[PDB]
């Protein structure tokens, strides 16, 4: 059997779904590991490396997929229309495990149906306890998290930690982040790492505990519609104009405040919801930063666009596109882990095969066709 | 001329004290005895002692020495004061527990017009009922002086490291 | 008593020597302080905000300078040899005080005096306690050392801290830092608070305690050798070539698990040592980065230039300039108390003029040139 990995070709992807570590045990598990020349040179990975672990590297994409049996990326394949049609180069009949982004995706979907191709969507990982070591959305998010407040320090013109002097008292940082999930509770520790002084607000009323657990303040909005506020997966539903109004006032106090304000807001299925608007913006200091992780789906404030750092009224506003690949010798290491631990239990003890157990709820929400079948119900 | 004393004779004066204001200094750098001091302040705080820091614009060997290791140590803002707005404070407060801090107390910035300290702004810690000193020896600080209160009845000197000494004055204490 | 603030021509300077709280104790001092429009701006200092202290915002650089008594800016005038000439603008008999770096740069001394200008090398400034209040290479040595960690984070493809997650655990980055003034002191804060293991070194005793003190583990070399390392005001010596053979041995070993090495090195008046060479950058791994901030001054790695952020071997070798500038809105209002904590004593009280005392230790170390003629020893 053979399991393949190549470079990735989208703009600014410096991401590889592979490390050393992870090459061991999938050798363990009865696999050839083919990797692309030059495949994770973004991550710090390197050819001898993989090799060493035990692989071997193809000169080319194509070389290495051609008698490829499971093929595993990190962002989803290029189609024809896009550039490179790099679904053609995947062996008719493999399973392809990556981050499919299906749900809006449909073009890249029906050219891997038109190959027999069995690919599975691992940002549809569902939100149960004991897939979270196989969750792509939260291993990435984390270091998103992280880099929005180096982000901001890099942006700022004053430091983050407070110092007194002979100069006199540099005061610290003012952090506010917005929507306390897996990338705000990462920018609250590594703000609070930095000497700053973090206030943050979510509608999810359990969020409150963890917070104050990092060393941070809380903003309180509506203590009663708070508790309405949570789904069965843990993420959060629409709130309405009436809470965006007590919200927007009652975070206003400590924005006019705020020196770096991240914003991390999501709403699945809908857009992201506006935490700041251009009227808020007006009220802040000048130097203020904003880093908005959601501005690929929108955005928490409609001033930011995607892959610039705007300048209006004063205030930085920034919003790079796959911020996780700006860590990416820490992020590609988690994503090849997150797919080690999502194929090992469907791996047969000693017969050399990959029978996806269909039963498994891991399996089921996240196929999105095979063998020419789109399965998932979209 | 020096009045040394022990962990429990210090333990003694700041449980029976309405008001502390920890100086921290070099010394307390040195001994990486910041977990270790603000554990001495919140079993003070614990039993309604009011505490506060005191910190001197060139307190440690760079801007914000002190800082970052009481950040370190988890020892909130409101609690940390800068020189110019904690001074008088010290006419109130019973006790000036000075650890690892030397220079930065010295009153020769003031009563020696020949000294090099002179002229800088200090810590008053003179103005408090008593004060601990908590250093390894007599030896004197960076500008290499000596500390006219290192010898005077207001004051004791807690011989030793500031990590085992404050160690040693959390265990004296409940 | 005309007191003046001009915007920084020179490229690449968003600082200003002033802020709002220190026009408040100026304007109280018996001063009328003008300042330029815009001086302030890359600092976040608005020209309502400066008016609002008790400042005139003049309109060009010209007319703020015209008829002042004292001058302050941050980096020195500009010459007519430089296409600029900021020291014409300066009123004949005035006061200067600014960074010079007088010691490197005769030509604008000599434009200073013929205009017989009193100009104060504010880097001069001794280094005693009783004048740390007025000494700007700390307060921006300071920040620049916060900087370098900031920018090391940036360009590096890791997170600082170790995390322990449910895909895995990624190792925490390891940081060398070369030279342990006051910059390296807060690189080696700055990093450990955002959880790398800190390496440093230096060629000085007194440092490796330093190190030590904020968390960080030293690599000595010559234990007999750095003790006669200081000088008069606790600055570093030149060593030879014996001594650059046997840092770069010791240093090697924990160099090639190095990810973010800054470099602070620095020789008053000489230029910078050379602490990491090519053939060591070519034993560093892929993905690494060196933060210069000695490149301004030779460079503690040839390889960096100024400015630039060189890549060669894999390693992102960073070279920015002005690095207290990168941080300007916190650099401005302390190089403006630097300014100020160094002129408030010779206010003369009960009339309003100012005078200099000349047997005052901070004032002879510091003045260059007085009344038309040279006065430093050392020019
Ligand atoms: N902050 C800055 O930017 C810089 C400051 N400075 C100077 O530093 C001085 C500041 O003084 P300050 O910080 O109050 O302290 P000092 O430097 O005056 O000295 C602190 C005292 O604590 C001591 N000590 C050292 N190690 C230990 C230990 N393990 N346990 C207990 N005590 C220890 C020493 O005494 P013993 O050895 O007897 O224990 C020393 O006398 C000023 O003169 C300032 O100008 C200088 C350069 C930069
Ligand atoms: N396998 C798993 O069990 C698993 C995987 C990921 C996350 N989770 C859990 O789900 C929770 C959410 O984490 P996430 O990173 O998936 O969140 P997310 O990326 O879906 O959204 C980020 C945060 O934005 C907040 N938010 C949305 N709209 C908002 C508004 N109008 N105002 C304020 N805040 C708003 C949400 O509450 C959420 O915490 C966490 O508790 C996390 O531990 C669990
Ligand atoms: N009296 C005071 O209150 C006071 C306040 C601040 C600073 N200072 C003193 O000023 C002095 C200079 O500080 P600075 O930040 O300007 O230093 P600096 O800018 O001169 O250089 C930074 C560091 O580079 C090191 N260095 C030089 N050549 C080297 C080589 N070949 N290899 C390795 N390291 C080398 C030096 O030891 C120095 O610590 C310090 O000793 C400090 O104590 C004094």
């Amino acid at each position: 059997m053979k399991i393949a990995i190549p470079k990735e070709r989208r703009p600014g992807e410096d991401r590889v779904a592979i490390s050393p570590e992870v090459v061991k045990k999938l050798v363990g598990l009865g696999f050839e590991v083919i990797v692309e020349q030059g495949a994770g040179v973004g991550a710090s990975i390197t050819d001898d490396a993989l090799t060493a672990a035990g692989a071997t590297i193809a000169s080319t994409a194509a070389q290495a997929l051609s008698q490829a049996d499971v093929v595993w990326k990190v962002q989803r394949p290029m189609t024809a229309e896009e550039g490179t049609d790099e679904v053609a180069l995947i062996k008719e009949g493999a399973v392809l495990m990556c981050h499919l982004g299906a749900l809006t995706n449909r073009p890249v979907v029906e050219a891997l149906t038109k190959r027999k191709i069995t690919a599975y969507a691992m940002e549809l990982m569902p939100r149960i306890s004991r897939a979270q070591s196989m969750d792509i959305l939260s291993s990435q998010s984390n270091l998103a998290g992280y880099r929005a407040v180096i982000d901001g320090a890099y942006e700022f013109a004053r430091a983050f930690p407070m110092m007194m002097t002979a100069a006199g008292t540099v005061p610290p940082a003012r952090v506010l982040v917005f929507g306390v999930g897996v990338a705000g509770l990462q920018a609250i520790a590594t703000a609070k790492r930095l000497g700053a002084v973090v206030m943050a607000t979510d509608v999810r009323a359990a969020t409150k505990e963890q917070v104050e657990s990092l060393g941070g303040k809380f903003i309180t909005v509506d203590d009663e519609a708070m508790k309405t506020a949570e789904t069965a997966g843990g993420y959060a539903k629409e709130m309405g104009e009436e809470f965006r109004k007590k919200q927007a006032e009652a975070v206003l106090k400590e924005l006019v405040k705020t020196d770096i304000a991240i914003t991390t807001a999501l709403i699945p299925g809908k857009p992201a919801p506006v935490l700041i608007t251009e009227e808020m913006v007006t009220k802040m200091k000048p130097g203020s930063v904003i880093i908005d992780l959601a501005v690929e789906a929108g955005g928490n404030c409609p001033l930011s666009e995607p892959g610039k750092i705007v300048v209006k009224h004063g205030v930085k506003i920034v919003g790079h596109t796959n911020v996780p690949s700006r860590v990416a010798a820490d992020a590609s290491p988690l994503f090849a882990k997150n797919l080690l631990n999502f194929l090992t239990p469907h791996v047969d003890k000693d017969t050399k095969t990959l029978v996806m157990k269909l039963e498994d709820e891991t399996v089921s929400g996240t196929c999105v066709t095979r063998d020419g079948a789109i399965v998932h119900p979209a | 001329s020096v009045k040394a004393g022990s962990a429990e004779d210090a333990a003694f004066i700041m449980k029976n004290a309405s008001k502390v204001i920890i100086v921290p200094g070099y010394g307390m750098a040195v001994a990486q005895a910041q977990h270790a001091l603000r554990e001495m302040a919140d079993v003070l705080k614990k039993e309604g002692v009011e505490v506060s820091y005191a910190i001197h614009p060139v307190a440690g060997r760079m801007p914000g020495h002190m800082n970052v290791l009481l950040a370190e140590a988890n020892v909130p803002y409101d609690e940390v004061f800068e020189l110019e707005e904690i001074n008088s404070s010290f006419q109130t407060a019973d006790v000036a527990f000075v650890i690892g801090a030397n220079d930065v107390t010295n009153p020769a910035a003031k009563t020696d017009p020949s000294s090099p300290i002179y002229g800088m702004p200090i810590l008053d810690v003179e103005k408090a009922g008593t004060v601990l000193f908590i250093k390894r020896s007599m030896a004197s600080g960076y500008a290499g002086v000596e500390n006219e209160l290192f010898f005077r009845n207001n004051t004791m000197m807690l011989f030793g490291d500031a990590k085992k000494m404050t160690e040693q004055i959390v265990q004296a204490m409940n």
